[PDB]
């Protein structure tokens, strides 16, 4: 039922759930082999995490690589210009590393504050994304995943998360000629929800995201205007269910 | 320098990766169909003109007089390279021609995956019922939409080609 | 092809360059230009894959010296070729490299994508039959590694004079220590915003009834 | 003085670059649910509905 929902809410009829249910299982069932057999063996997915420590390994190393920077001193080691120079001589020399050091800390704060401002940034994306993708059904495209959004189901990751989007993709497609409306009596009809096709025999309205048809009539179509404006507006009977029933 | 530590190797690496995320920023957004779609040039479009907008191929640089009004409005060596853009203006220009073919086309539908006929009334019509306007409304009023959608569209060329007062947020 | 002025030997250009110049021993205006200068990128797939190595020249094109010259700058060691296909690794102007055909480092025009001609009538409308329900995976990094540096024993490992020079210069040390704190604070902040959404603690029970979804 | 001046640039160019992604993930969001999809969110995408 919560998926005869989450149908109702993409627009298409739940009568499609309990036609087709084990072929939606057998398909889900199938791209949780698809996705396990791609995270296995594809190891090359998930760049977004080791991007991100390999950026934190690399500033942590250029800042232990610092120390044995001169910085225009006679040497890098402080003990050794303790062991050497005179409390009134040693003073340029730890003044120089002194800066020198403090300048690549002030470099490495710099770096870690900006990229936690991106990591922030990226961390209440991914909150939005909690709440909606997984918490929620969202009728925002491309953003729980392409398609149309059913749901997603998170997963743990060293600093991060892995979204699991149920997303409906329709398949098989037909060339159909339709037409905007139905001239029946002077009366034209649109359609309550749907669109007027035509197989080649009789103009039958059916739903955008499925191919079923429904025989036209009142209790599908909505009567209003005439049979003067609709560019495009055909000739065919709309049934009535009064008639066989008077 | 070279007692100077390793700060050309920090600053170059800070610089190439702001260049590849200069790629990433402009893949992410241009990159939003994988699928090069036509328009076709059979405009029974209701009365919809779309001159403005579609790729022109009078002239050989395939986009709209909108976008090279963009261009034609929009206005060292010791060491400081200008590195060369991924895409260029072209295939980008070529990215939003068939994102304005999916749109005339197909409306939202391709945006699942393949691409889906519709004809562009029954996309207003559709565009209509979803802020809940009823759809007779636009097929009872379709040539005063023709009008103020061609007049609005004429509004932005003289707004944009008399003023620009609107670009330099680029700037 | 400039003029100056007859007592004028030199000039400088609008960014205080030494751009063009007057001879002094004859009455020539001359232009001086700077050298052929460039980055040197290499073009390679992994050292796990071959060691066979395509060399990229920026921005100037093949003169010091396969040799095809782009718009991004000079490329040897590759392989021009018509088919374009979809880029691999990115250069330049719309151009990239691969390992093609036996096989080796070719070079091609990046092909934006597969060109489709979608049909379009008056009254032909496509209506989908059949569906798929495809799963896909996004990943988001979440936080950050909280990270702490004593920075004065950063600076002066195990020193007195050290420290004394350092209690000089203020307070430099309690500022990066602070700011620091506040970033390994805020990451807590980041994991908790994320994941701590519902108090509650919910858990399946064990008749898993649930329409053949394994 | 020159590679304290570098640095001052580097470090305005990445937080001008920070503030550009963070413009290109607004771009990129309105190119898939503006122009891709017929938004309900009121002025995000413009005035109007
Ligand atoms: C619909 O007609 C077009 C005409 O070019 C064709 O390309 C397309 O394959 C057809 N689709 C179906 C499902 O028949
Ligand atoms: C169109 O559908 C109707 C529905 O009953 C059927 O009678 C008719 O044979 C169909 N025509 C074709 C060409 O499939
Ligand atoms: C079919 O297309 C023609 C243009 O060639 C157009 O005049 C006609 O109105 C269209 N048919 C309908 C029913 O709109
Ligand atoms: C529909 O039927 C009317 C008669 O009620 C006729 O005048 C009109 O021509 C028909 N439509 C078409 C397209 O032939
Ligand atoms: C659309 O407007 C342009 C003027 O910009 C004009 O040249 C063209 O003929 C018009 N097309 C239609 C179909 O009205
Ligand atoms: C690395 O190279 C070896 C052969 O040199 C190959 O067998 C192996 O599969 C490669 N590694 C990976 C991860 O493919
Ligand atoms: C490089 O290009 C310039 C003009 O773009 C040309 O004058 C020069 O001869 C070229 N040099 C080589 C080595 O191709
Ligand atoms: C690419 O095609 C042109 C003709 O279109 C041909 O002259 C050229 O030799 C081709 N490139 C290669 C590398 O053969
Ligand atoms: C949809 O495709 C699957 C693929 O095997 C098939 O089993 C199923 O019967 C199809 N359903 C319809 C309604 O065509
Ligand atoms: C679900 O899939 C796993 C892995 O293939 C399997 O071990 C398990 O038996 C399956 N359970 C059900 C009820 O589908």
């Amino acid at each position: 039922m919560q998926m005869a929902y989450r149908f109702n809410g993409i627009g298409v009829t739940q009568n499609v759930l309990y036609e087709n249910q084990k072929l939606i299982a057998n398909q889900f069932n199938s791209a949780i082999g698809k996705i396990q057999d791609s995270l296995s063996s594809t190891a090359s997915a998930l760049g977004k995490l080791q991007d991100v420590v390999n950026q934190n390994a690399q500033a942590l190393n250029t800042l232990v690589k610092q120390l044995s920077s001169n910085f225009g001193a006679i040497s890098s080691v402080l003990n050794d210009i303790l062991s050497r120079l005179d409390p009134p001589e040693a003073e340029v020399q730890i003044d120089r590393l002194i800066t020198g050091r403090l300048q690549s800390l002030q470099t490495y704060v710099t770096q870690q504050l900006i990229r936690a401002a991106e990591i922030r940034a990226s961390a209440n994306l991914a909150a939005t994304k909690m709440s909606e993708c997984v918490l929620g059904q969202s009728k925002r495209v491309d953003f729980c995943g392409k398609g149309y959004h059913l749901m997603s189901f998170p997963q743990s990751a060293p600093h991060g998360v892995v979204f699991l989007h149920v997303t409906y993709v329709p398949a098989q497609e037909k060339n159909f000629t339709t037409a905007p409306a139905i001239c029946h009596d002077g009366k034209a009809h649109f359609p309550r929800e749907g669109v007027f096709v035509s197989n080649g025999t009789h103009w039958f309205v059916t739903q955008r995201n499925f191919y079923e048809p429904q025989i036209i009539t009142t209790d599908n179509t909505f009567v209003s205007g005439n049979c003067d404006v609709v560019i495009g507006i055909v000739n065919n009977t709309v049934y009535d269910p009064l008639q066989p029933e008077l | 320098l070279l007692q100077y530590g390793s700060f050309c190797t920090q600053l170059n690496r800070a610089l190439t990766g702001i260049a590849v995320e200069q790629d990433k920023n402009t893949q992410e957004v241009f990159a939003q169909v994988k699928q090069i779609y036509k328009t076709p040039p059979i405009k029974d479009f209701g009365g919809f003109n779309f001159s403005q907008i579609l790729p022109d191929p009078s002239k050989p640089s395939k986009r709209s007089f909108i976008e090279d009004l963009l261009f034609n409005k929009v206005t060292k060596f010791n060491g400081l390279t200008v590195l060369p853009p991924l895409l260029t203006d072209e295939m980008i220009a070529q990215y939003t021609s068939a994102l304005l073919a999916g749109t005339i086309t197909s409306g939202w539908t391709f945006g699942a995956g393949a691409a889906l006929q519709i004809p562009f009334a029954m996309q207003m019509a559709y565009r209509f019922n979803g802020i809940g306007v009823t759809q007779n409304v636009l097929y009872e009023n379709q040539k005063l939409i023709a009008n103020q959608f061609n007049s609005a569209i004429g509004k932005i060329q003289d707004s944009l080609s008399s003023t620009a007062s609107a670009l330099g947020k680029l700037q | 092809n400039k003029k100056f002025l007859p007592f004028q030997q030199f000039g400088r250009d609008i960014a205080d360059t030494t751009d063009a110049v007057r001879d002094p021993q004859t009455l020539e205006i001359l232009d001086i230009t700077p050298c052929s200068f460039g980055g040197v990128s290499v073009i390679t797939p992994g050292t796990n894959t071959s060691n066979q190595v395509a060399v990229l020249y920026q921005d100037v094109n093949c003169t010091e010296v396969n040799v095809f010259q782009t718009r991004a700058g000079c490329l040897i060691g590759a392989e021009h070729v018509n088919n374009s296909y979809e880029c691999d690794i990115p250069i330049g102007a719309g151009i990239c490299a691969s390992y093609q055909t036996s096989q080796s480092i070719i070079a091609y025009t990046m092909s934006l994508g597969a060109e489709n001609s979608v049909a379009y009538s008056n009254n032909s409308i496509a209506i989908p039959t059949n569906f798929t329900i495809s799963v896909t995976t996004e990943i988001l990094p979440v936080s950050m590694t909280k990270t702490s540096v004593d920075c004065t024993m950063y600076i002066c490992g195990d020193s007195t004079e050290c420290s004394n020079l350092l209690l000089q210069y203020g307070s430099f040390c309690t500022q990066l220590n602070r700011a620091l704190t506040g970033i390994a604070v805020e990451q807590d902040k980041n994991t908790q915003e994320v994941f701590a959404q519902v108090k509650q603690i919910y858990k399946t029970p064990p008749i898993k009834d649930f329409g053949g979804f394994n």
